[PDB]
């Protein structure tokens, strides 16, 4: 059962749960020995990791790490396998042609990513390569960019 | 916002549109077409119509800033004026403007009363969406 | 038989693009009523024992200013492009 | 000890290949893991080697 189906509904029996709303309820086991957990709904952050990538050669791929954060708390969501964030997003270049670029998810993990790959080689009228990057959940009941 | 099919209802001559749901409705969407066409098996007529239908803070971090994305204006509250402080960050930089992207502070009232669980609430100006944090 | 940035000024109305390269290269703008671009001639067989290919740059009209209008660059094996 | 190494020869010219010389200061000190850095002259683009 949940504390709560209007915050996050439950199948009463394979135990999958759908988060509806912001805030705090239980997902409860009924059978004896019973017992609780408590649940928590919050995206308000976005690291991006540069893994010491720089943008120096057309023929690779620049493949940049997600990290996702609450609203508030800054604490990073859970990157475990029981779980599917829903995360979906958007990733593109900004002011410059130089590269193309597009949002993925790490085949059999919570682990998601942008991808950048050159269309040349860097003259000296490109001022930068801006990355931009949305995320948003499957229904876009929100948005969030950098 | 929706998918439609036509159904001719089992055992009678009563027949039917049915009408699902793809998501919420968003201050986007004035309307929401019905089109039916009907015709006999083999098509030597058609007819048809048209139809409308959380947050933690805390002596380290004592400011949480709320981003918001709508193509609406959204009022954000607290239930409780007294242990909370909210107030809409003003983007004077023009990128931030091109995003739909609302910004809120929000702050306890005061550094010496701890609280908990006090709902934040988020609606759209048409009343319709609404949202609590 | 068959075969198989840059600127410019109302002082400095001329520029020279220099390239080096074992093979011809083609260079183009994207715009010839913004832009003038021309080969020029080494006949000092010193610039051709360098390999090395020059272009004229210029613009079409000295009454209209411009900005970020790409010239292109290639090679005859049409691969080796590029943009400036 | 670094220094920028002056291509003579037009050929370098025409490849923008920018060239440095890197030394030891003096051939009776052993040393490790120091950085050199490279930057372009917008501020922007850097490495460190």
């Amino acid at each position: 059962s949940s504390g709560d189906p209007s915050i996050l509904q439950v199948d009463p029996i394979t135990g999958k749960a759908t988060a509806i709303a912001a805030g705090t309820t239980t997902i409860n086991y009924i059978r004896n020995p019973s017992s609780q957990t408590q649940v928590v709904i919050s995206i308000g952050r976005i690291k991006v990791d540069f893994s010491d990538q720089i943008i120096n050669n057309s023929k690779k791929r620049y493949e940049y790490n997600l990290k996702f954060f609450t609203a508030g708390s800054d604490i990073e969501l859970s990157q475990d396998s029981t779980i599917d964030q829903n995360i979906k997003g958007i990733c593109t270049i900004k002011e410059s042609t130089f590269a193309t670029a597009f949002f993925e998810k790490v085949k059999g993990k919570e682990q998601y990513r942008c991808v950048v790959q050159p269309s040349g080689v860097a003259t000296s009228s490109i001022d930068k390569v801006t990355l931009y990057v949305e995320v948003s959940n499957a229904h876009k009941t929100y948005q969030y960019d950098t | 916002f929706a998918t439609a099919f036509f159904e001719k209802v089992k055992g009678k001559e009563q027949y039917r549109c049915v009408v699902q749901p793809s998501g919420v409705a968003t201050s986007s969407i004035d309307k929401v077409t019905l089109y039916v066409e009907v015709s006999n098996a083999h098509k030597t007529y058609q007819y048809d119509t048209t139809i409308n239908l959380k947050i933690q803070l805390s002596p380290r971090q004592s400011t949480f800033i709320l981003n918001i994305q709508s193509s609406s204006p959204i009022f954000v509250e607290s239930s409780d004026n007294s242990l909370l402080s909210v107030q809409q960050i003003s983007s004077s930089g023009g990128d931030d403007q091109l995003n739909n992207l609302y910004k809120y502070a929000i702050q306890p009232m005061s550094v010496s009363t701890s609280f908990q669980n006090v709902p934040l609430l988020i609606s759209s100006a048409d009343g319709k969406s609404k949202t609590t944090v």
